[PDB]
């Protein structure tokens, strides 16, 4: 092998998913305010 | 009454315009915890700073069930802040600060205007220069 | 309820809401 | 490259509200993006800097903020007079700190390189040590993770040979 | 000493007044409150250094003695209030649009600060969350 160029050792980065939605959207909070029961 | 709710219903009472909702909301979250976290006496800055932030992150965490919050933007005013609390406690008390809890009348805009209008030092130039020329005399004594 | 069934209790005293709104505006005052 | 020492506080505002660190060079930029009271520590830090960059190498240190407010105060343009009352400000505010922090002296810092481009090298002034005796000595074996940072990142371009006859090379022997 | 007290201008009957508060942040910058203690044992020593240094007050030219140690002694009380937390929208106010706020403040920052602290229902909105958190921020873990 007289070029011994990466092809497998790649970087690998993680893409986040994980999300903490608020109850029901602003949309609908200002609409129909929640009331805790 | 859960805080992550009670401060929501709170934050809902701001007047809206539009996207720089979210810019008002985070600073009145940053300035209301930023001013209310007491601070632990055997703690230096950096702790502190440590500590206030891990609540002050958790506190979003929870307002964030309730209302959106932006949580980068949020922290970064909490930080700016803090900072400003934490350099009056060690450093210079602001004279607008004795006036306000304080017979004090006239101002420090009263003498910046002069200064400005004669273009000479202001208040706080002057201010420069009274504790440096008492630099010597303070750490002369004790 | 927190007073009772009947309607006429159910209604809010008018003596009552213009101390309401006296102590609410004080409120305010103090906070300002 | 240009070395920028700013202390972690600035650092973590930075990275936390996501100002371009490309354009902390740009004097237009970084005073819209910086407050009064970061700019000054910034000077500060500089001037707490103890190392010399190797300037055969063309790694120079940054010129501080205040230096570049107080140049574009003197320069005729449309926002002369505003910088010239930025430059007011920094004063001040710097000789409040100078007197608040005199007390600091004897004591040295941790640094952490973070490489932005090839034009610009973050310098974060972290946790201080208190050093009286040989605080050259102190300094050089505490910076350790510093000196190889700085050496991983000129490696990339400039000539191993050429590193190695830097002082930071040797910093980084004389630490281990 | 009287080569930058002269570079004050000269304002009604307030020259006594205003340098008074000058002197009253120069020592107050310069003697820290140590966290370590509380309100008496520090307060006291801070207090009487600052006493002390009065003493020199011949070299100077227009110095109220004895409104610069009411001023020195407010400026340790409202550390005191600023260590332990405040929430009342009137030392709260005064805190984020003031001249050290400006300063560690960017323009865009600040700007938002003002939009939201002079807003017409600022105070009693903040005097709100001042109860909110004051009651429940122990429950932070």
């Amino acid at each position: 092998n007289y070029n011994e160029k990466s092809q497998r050792d790649f970087r690998v980065v993680t893409i986040g998913y994980n999300l903490a939605a608020s109850r029901q959207d602003e949309f609908a909070e200002r609409i129909y305010p929640t009331t805790v029961i | 009454q859960q805080l992550g709710f009670e401060l929501s219903r709170i934050l809902k009472q701001l007047p809206n315009l539009g996207g720089s909702d979210r810019k008002t909301r985070a600073m009145l979250l940053a300035n209301a915890v930023a001013l209310q976290i007491p601070f632990e006496t055997l703690l230096d800055f950096d702790e502190q700073q440590d500590k206030a932030v891990a609540k002050f992150k958790k506190i979003l965490s929870k307002v964030n069930e309730n209302i959106a919050v932006d949580t980068k933007l949020a922290v970064t005013y909490f930080n700016n802040i803090l900072r400003i609390r934490q350099s009056l406690i060690t450093g210079i008390t602001d004279p607008c600060l004795v006036k306000a809890v304080l017979n004090d009348y006239l101002t420090v805009d009263d003498v910046n205007i002069v200064s400005a209008v004669v273009n000479g030092p202001d208040y706080n130039r002057i201010q420069a220069d009274m504790g440096n020329a008492l630099n010597q005399l303070i750490g002369s004594i004790d | 309820l927190d007073h009772g069934y009947d309607a006429t209790a159910l209604l809010e005293t008018t003596e009552d809401i213009i101390t309401g709104e006296l102590d609410d505006h004080l409120e305010s005052l103090s906070v300002e | 490259t240009q070395v920028l020492v700013m202390p972690k506080a600035v650092f973590e505002s930075y990275k936390t509200a996501g100002v371009q660190f490309n354009k902390l060079l740009d004097t237009n930029y970084i005073v819209s993006e910086t407050s009064v009271n970061d700019l000054a520590e910034i000077h500060q830090a500089l001037t707490a800097f103890p190392f010399l960059l190797p300037e055969k190498l063309d790694i120079k240190l940054a010129v501080s903020p205040i230096i570049k407010v107080a140049e574009l105060g003197e320069i005729d343009g449309p926002e002369q007079f505003k910088m010239k009352d930025l430059h007011n400000r920094l004063e001040s505010r710097l000789a409040t700190n100078e007197l608040r922090d005199a007390g600091n002296r004897n004591l040295v810092y941790d640094y952490y390189l973070y490489p932005v481009d090839e034009n610009l090298w973050v310098a974060v002034q972290q946790s201080a040590h208190i050093a009286s005796s040989d605080p050259r000595r102190v300094s050089i074996q505490l910076n350790h993770t510093f000196f190889d940072s700085m050496i991983n990142e000129m490696l990339n371009t400039r000539p191993r040979e050429s590193v190695a006859s830097t002082q930071i090379f040797t910093y980084y022997l004389e630490s281990c």
